[PDB]
């Protein structure tokens, strides 16, 4: 499974990630940048694997494209 | 040899706002000011935005 | 001027777009099942032929810019 994968390695950034920003006078933006990075990209990530978890649906596939992947899958 | 001196005054006057603001986080500064200029020491949406 | 400088960034993205159109005919992708009219696969190296001959057609208009 990599959503106990990914939970941690978009984790790292976010939680390790104000652990190591240099002194400067960029430090509120930067953990800022990072940190909000890491909330909606990871959560853009979350809520696309939980739609295609338990479906409802079928792809529905045109005629040609119904005997041509089975050589290639 | 005589010297300026700067005398710190206690008004009720509303004080501007000012942001610390690098090349890079310009754009999306003045891209917030647009609209309408903050308060004084108002949260600041530029960082998160 | 302007027509000599806007050649050279359309033949930029030219040559750039259309030969990872002709490596992605190569493989004989999956999703690029529309376009086509094993002996399925030569069909597709066959647009690959086809992609890369005008891949290589813009370089000519880089120099003449």
């Amino acid at each position: 499974l990599p959503v106990v994968i990914f939970t941690t390695f978009w984790g790292l950034i976010g939680i390790a990630g104000p652990w190591f920003v240099p002194k400067g006078p960029n430090r509120g933006v930067i953990i800022t940048m990072l940190v909000a990075t890491a909330v909606c990209c990871y959560l853009f990530w979350l809520i696309a694997i939980l739609a295609q978890l338990n479906p409802l649906f079928g792809p529905q596939l045109k005629n040609e494209t119904i005997w041509y992947v089975r050589f290639l899958w | 040899t005589v010297p300026s001196i700067l005398n710190r005054m206690q008004t009720n006057q509303t004080p501007p706002t000012y942001n610390k603001t690098n090349k890079f986080t310009y754009g999306f500064q003045n891209i917030v000011d647009a609209y309408g200029i903050g308060t004084y020491r108002e949260i600041n949406p530029a960082p998160y935005t | 001027p302007k027509l000599a400088a806007c050649g050279i960034v359309l033949s930029a993205w030219g040559v750039i777009m259309l030969i990872m159109l002709g490596i992605f005919f190569n493989v004989h992708s999956a999703v690029l099942i529309e376009d086509v009219p094993q002996n399925i696969y030569n069909l597709y190296e066959q647009v690959s032929y086809n992609c890369f001959i005008a891949a290589s057609l813009y370089l000519l208009l880089g120099g003449f810019s």
